[PDB]
This record gives C-alpha cells, sequence and structure tokens, in this order.
C-alpha cells in the first residue's frame, strides 16, 4: 500500500 | 498482456458504490478514493455508468462554507467526508457552526477536481472563501499544511494548492514567490526534489514541485537550462523496467505517473522505454478483480489503479483518454475547464 | 482502560457514564459514494466520539474515547487534533503520552498523523532526548522509512545534535551502502555543520566516496554523491579526478561512470577547454557507448543528449 496522506 | 479495460470500469464503479470495513482508514479522504475512481472513469471514457447528478450533491454537502458572520473563512474549503456528523447540505444553506469543522486542502483539490470531471460549472463553490482559506494554510517558508488546526507540511500541499488555484483561476490563494522560493530551496545535491530542503529526493515531491511550477507557468523562469538537465537526468534515471520512487527502491506502478508524468512536463518522456514499463504496469495488473497493485501478485488499490491506468495513458494506450500531467485529470476535462474559465470572463 | 477486544467490553451505547450523552451519526445523504462499512462497535464509538467532538466537551471521558477511536482509526487527523486539546486542557502528563505515541508508531510507522502528533509533543516538551535512540529503531524495522528520516531531520536541526550523526551515518552506511536515504543523512550533517567548503573536508569525502564506489561500483547513490558534493564548484576542475576515473573504466566500469565522464567532458566544453572538438567526440563516443551497451534501456535518452552535445560545441 501507499499512504499519501 | 492485454489491458482489461471493462474489468477496470468495473472496479472503478464498484469503489464508488461501497468499501469494506477493511478500509475504514480512508474514511477521511474518502473525497480522494473518489476521484481516483471517477477521474479514472473518465480516463477510461466510463463516466456515463455514474450518475453524475447525485456524485455532485454529495460532493457539494463536503463544502465548508462560511457561517453567516462571516468567522470562518480562514476554515473554508472542503472535508474528506461526513465524518464529523455535520447534517446533510448540499451547499444549500449557511454553514452550521462547529468547533472543529474545517476543510483539508488534498481534499479541497480532490473535490473542485470532481465536480469539473463530473461537468458542474462550480458556481455552488464560494471561491473567495476557498482562496482565503487555502492563504491561511500557507507557512512563512512559503509551504503549506494540510489543515488550519495545524499538520505536517510539505511539497505535497503545495501541489495542492497550485491546483486549487490553477482550477479557480485565481492565484491570490497563495504568495507565489514564497511558494516557488520552498520548491527551489527543495533541490537536493543529486538534482532530484525532495519533500522539504534537506530531505532525499523522491520521485512524489519531484512531482509536486514541477507540476506546481508548470501550473503556475513559471518552470523555465524558476530553473536554469542547467538545472532542468540535472533535474532530467534524475528523472529519467528512476527506470529500471516500470519506475521507482528513490534511487536503489524496488519499483511501483504508481510512478509510471509521478515520475512519468515529471518526464512528460519536462519533455522527455518520449525518450524513455515505452515497453518495459508497459509491460510493467500490466503485470501489476489484477485480471480477477480488476484494477492495479503497485507490485505484480499483490492486492490492487483505486490509487494503483487510477496511477497505473494514467501511466499508461502517458504512452498513449489504446482506450484510454490523454491525460494532463499536471493538472491530474483527463485533457478533455482540461480543455472543458479552459472553456469555463473563459466562460467565467464575461 | 476497557479495550476494544477484551470479554467485557461494553458498547458506548450501554454504558452508564454515557447515558446524558446523545450520539450523533454520520449522514452521507441519499445516495451515499465510496460508503465505508462499518462494525456495530465501530459506529458506536464514532458516534460518541462526534457527539463529544460537536460539543468540544473537555472531559476525562472524552479523553478514554479518543484512545479508542484511535485504535479503531490512527489516519483520523481530528481524533489526534482534540486529543491534544485535551492533553492541554487536562494537563496530562506528556511523558505518558510520550510512551503511548512510541507504541503507536512501532505498529503504524507509514501514518502521518502518528508522526505528527510525536513532533509537537517533543516541541512542547522541549526535549529530545529519547529521539535519536527512538528513529533508530524504527529505521531498524524499515532503514529507508521516508517519515523517519525527515523526523530525525527535524530533531536534529531544532535541537542541534549534530554531533554524533555522521557516525551514525558511517554505520548504516556498512549496514547497506546502497541506502539512498543515508547518503543523503550524511550530506544533511556535512553540509549544516563543516561545510565542503573547507578542501580538506571535500579531500575526506570524495576520497571516502571513491572507496564505497570500489566496494560496490553499480550504486548510484554513491555516485550522485560524488557528482553532487562537486558539480557546482565545476567538474573540470579535478584533473586528477578525471584521470582516476579513467582508471577505474577497466575493471568497475558501469553506466555511472561513463555517464560521469560525459558530464565532466561537458562540462569543459562549458569552460572553452583546450581541444574542443576532440573531447566533445569523446564525450560523444560514451553516449553511444550508453545508449548501445551500458544503459540502452535509456538508448533514446542518451543519443538525445549526444545530439545536443553536437548542436551546442560546433
Ligand atoms: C489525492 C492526490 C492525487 C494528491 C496529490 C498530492 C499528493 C498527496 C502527492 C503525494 C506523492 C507521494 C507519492 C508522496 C510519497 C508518499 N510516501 C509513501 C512517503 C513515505 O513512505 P515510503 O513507504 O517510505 O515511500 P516509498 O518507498 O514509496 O518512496
Ligand atoms: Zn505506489
Amino acid at each position: 500500500k501507499c499512504v499519501i496522506l | 498482456l492485454d489491458f482489461l479495460r471493462d474489468r477496470h470500469v468495473r472496479f472503478f464503479q464498484r469503489c464508488l458504490q461501497v468499501l469494506p470495513e477493511r478500509y475504514s482508514s480512508l474514511e477521511t479522504s474518502r473525497l480522494t478514493i473518489a476521484f481516483f475512481a471517477l477521474s479514472g472513469l473518465d480516463m477510461l471514457d466510463s463516466l456515463d455508468v455514474v450518475n453524475k447528478d447525485d456524485i455532485i450533491e454529495w460532493i457539494y454537502s463536503l463544502q465548508v462554507l462560511p457561517t453567516e458572520d462571516r468567522s470562518n473563512l480562514d476554515r473554508c474549503g472542503f472535508r474528506g467526508s461526513s465524518y464529523l456528523g455535520i447534517p446533510f447540505n448540499p451547499s444549500k444553506n449557511p454553514g452550521t457552526a462547529h468547533p472543529y469543522d474545517s476543510g483539508h486542502i488534498a481534499m479541497t483539490y480532490t473535490g473542485l477536481s470532481c465536480l469539473i470531471i463530473l461537468g458542474d460549472d462550480l458556481s455552488r463553490v464560494d471561491k473567495e472563501a476557498c482562496l482565503a482559506g487555502l492563504r491561511a494554510l500557507q507557512l512563512e517558508d512559503g509551504s503549506f499544511c494540510a489543515v488550519p488546526e495545524g499538520s505536517e507540511n510539505d511539497m505535497r500541499f503545495v501541489y495542492c494548492a497550485s491546483c486549487i488555484c490553477y482550477m479557480l483561476n485565481n492565484w491570490s490563494g497563495m504568495d507565489m514567490k514564497k511558494a516557488i522560493s520552498y520548491i527551489r530551496r527543495s533541490m537536493s545535491y543529486d538534482n532530484g526534489l525532495a519533500q522539504g530542503a534537506g530531505l532525499e529526493s523522491h520521485g512524489g515531491s519531484t512531482f509536486c514541485g514541477i507540476a506546481s511550477l508548470c501550473l503556475m507557468g513559471k518552470l523555465e523562469e524558476v530553473f536554469s537550462e542547467k538545472e532542468l538537465n540535472r533535474i532530467k537526468r534524475w528523472c529519467i534515471m528512476r527506470q529500471q523496467n516500470g519506475y521507482h520512487g528513490r534511487p536503489n527502491k524496488p519499483v511501483d506502478t504508481c510512478y509510471s505517473f509521478w515520475v512519468g508524468a515529471t518526464l512528460k512536463l519536462l519533455k522527455i518522456f518520449q525518450y524513455t522505454n515505452f515497453e518495459k514499463n508497459r509491460n510493467y504496469i500490466l503485470s501489476t495488473q489484477d485480471r480477477l478483480v480488476g484494477g492495479f497493485a503497485k507490485w505484480p501478485d499483490s492486492h490492487p488499490d483505486a490509487l494503483h489503479a487510477y496511477f497505473g491506468i494514467c501511466g499508461l495513458s502517458l504512452m498513449e494506450e489504446s482506450g484510454i483518454c490523454k491525460v494532463h500531467p499536471a493538472l491530474n485529470v483527463s485533457t478533455r476535462t482540461s480543455e472543458r475547464l479552459r472553456d469555463l474559465h473563459q466562460s467565467w470572463k464575461t | 482502560f476497557l479495550s476494544l477486544d477484551s470479554p467485557t467490553y461494553v458498547l458506548y451505547r450501554d454504558r452508564a457514564e454515557w447515558a446524558d450523552i446523545d450520539p450523533v451519526p454520520q449522514n452521507d445523504g441519499p445516495s451515499p459514494v465510496v460508503q465505508i462499512i462499518y462494525s456495530e462497535k465501530f459506529r458506536d464509538v464514532y458516534d460518541y466520539f462526534r457527539a463529544v467532538l460537536q460539543r468540544d466537551e473537555r472531559s476525562e471521558r472524552a479523553f478514554k474515547l479518543t484512545r479508542d477511536a484511535i485504535e479503531l482509526n490512527a489516519a483520523n487527523y481530528t481524533v489526534w487534533h482534540f486529543r491534544r486539546v485535551l492533553l492541554r486542557s487536562l494537563q496530562k502528563d506528556l511523558q505518558e503520552e510520550m510512551n503511548y505515541i512510541i507504541a503507536i508508531i512501532e505498529e503504524q510507522p507509514k501514518n502521518y498523523q502518528v508522526w505528527h502528533h510525536r513532533r509537537v509533543l517533543v516541541e512542547w516538551l522541549k526535549d529530545p532526548s529519547q529521539e535519536l535512540e527512538f528513529i533508530a529503531d524504527i529505521l531498524n524495522q524499515d532503514a529507508k522509512n521516508y517519515h523517519a528520516w525527515q523526523h530525525r531531520q527535524w530533531v536534529i536541526q531544532e535541537f542541534r545534535l549534530w554531533d554524533n550523526e555522521l557516525q551514525y551515518v558511517d554505520q548504516l552506511l556498512k549496514e547497506d551502502v546502497r541506502n539512498n536515504s543515508v547518503w543523503n543523512q550524511r550530506h544533511f550533517v556535512i553540509s549544516n555543520t563543516t561545510g565542503y567548503s573547507d578542501r580538506a573536508v571535500l579531500e575526506r569525502e570524495v576520497q571516502y566516496t571513491l572507496e564505497m564506489i570500489k566496494l560496490v561500483p553499480h550504486n548510484e547513490s554513491a555516485w550522485n554523491y560524488l557528482k553532487g558534493i562537486l558539480q557546482d564548484r565545476g567538474l573540470s576542475r579535478y584533473p586528477n579526478l578525471l584521470n582516476q576515473l579513467l582508471d577505474l573504466q577497466p575493471s568497475h566500469s558501469s553506466p555511472y561512470l561513463i555517464a560521469f565522464l560525459v558530464d565532466i567532458y561537458e562540462d569543459m566544453l562549458e569552460n572553452q577547454c583546450d581541444n574542443k572538438e576532440d573531447i566533445l567526440n569523446k564525450a560523444l563516443e560514451l553516449c553511444e557507448i550508453l545508449a548501445k551497451e551500458k544503459d540502452t534501456i535509456r538508448k533514446e535518452y542518451w543519443r538525445y543528449i549526444g545530439r545536443s552535445l553536437q548542436s551546442k560545441h560546433s
């Protein structure tokens, strides 16, 4: 996963 | 293999419908999930499969409008969702005062962006309120925070600010000179752009920096030719097959857009290897449920489904609209935005 | 106090201490978009969180409620903000909160809200004594965690804790000379302490990097550092570098080395060097070597660089 916030 | 277009259309449709209890951590940023889905359908020219009017009302119910006494201007913009419990109000009546209700820069950005994609004309958007809210978020160093109550500040939000100003076709939302200064100061010794001064340059922040400057129409003015050449070198070195976000890190589908789009804005994406990039992106395609993952044989999500598609778009994949690399919407949508801005000037 | 998975857990709607509060439900209107389905337990905690939030109740029970809301969703920035409001209002023991956030971050090291919370706490306490060790532990599970490095640079700069960082950097580079984050830290430390204008420092660094390159020649990070600390001084101003690199070419060759040479040659052409047309040819020769056999994936890029050199120096 890529958490950008 | 091949691009399973219909499968992805359904994937995005599902995202707009209902999400499993295990996506609760996205609650406060549901609006960006909607953006990934809508913009993704737009990119696949399938917005017809959704009720644009229902969604538009939902989005407007997320707008934080100024109160009667206009005392909450610095807190206007859009919410990520209705998690605060404020009664559903599609930007009709004024604002029902609440101690902790304010907008979030990334939501104001994706919100406006969604409205434009859905065909709305932004007439119900309190432009001045949003711009006032934006201004309040900028720090002395030129960067931005996400909410008036306070948060971390970095390049991600500088890009959000730029997009908002661009879409509202009004840059009074920021002190451009200071933002530009922040962007320049983020340049690393290796020539890429970092989240902030001194930090490791990164594909995500490099995109945010470069894209912001392009949106401001000041790329050439801010960086010298020599500088742009160094940045280009750093960016094109990110391709291994697909793209990674930092030297010596494994590739991830979403960088096919973050870096790819940057390369496009710098006019040298054309010199990258298309086949290996396309092959990598497709290798992360979920042939069963649709969508894309960051890595092959990994679970897909809305973010990678959207960016994987935009990555493919950069190479003009058969079946995918061309993506505007700086605004992060389909060129068609950017065009409609041009008409909108023009229409305003009357 | 009462854990969410305890056999005796009781919904807030069934707790006497909460009888006076009317829960506030979330409503997404007639046609909800990207609606997440919530368990009874989840919705129950948040229906009361909304109630307390809406009334800005600075109570001890609200403080305990945030602990649950956070366990359910640590990414809800509003919950963290409210918890900070309460920490102040109730004048809670911040040293205790430090232990709390320390555990939370270990479980969710990639969450933005938790790192921001810890930074606010350290600012409040003006105490950075636990920071460097805590970060080193996090970097132990992920040596490239961007949040960890960002926090580490903030702590070091804010409380001027430069004394041991260069040694920390040296230790990590030994564990993985390819960690691009550590090379960035090294440049961060040096440029903020001695700087690179001291020829003795520059020489130490250039020599250090060449040693690392010799150990693992195919490492973009090492090469980027070397070029980074010299590019603004002028690469062509170091005549012995050019020949030392040409000497490496035989065995320690890599696309990074070739690229470096091309960049050196270009600097020369940029500074009206002697044997201009000859230098240009040496560059073009390398550009093609990169395109045709050493960095083929960038074939069209290198040829594009070549065309740029010819049309600029002829
Ligand atoms: C909604 C929307 C389109 C927003 C655009 C504005 C933003 C938020 C851009 C974010 C760009 C970006 C990719 C930032 C990096 C985020 N991370 C994942 C940071 C640190 O986590 P790591 O796992 O170490 O990252 P990685 O290893 O992928 O570099
Ligand atoms: Zn990703």
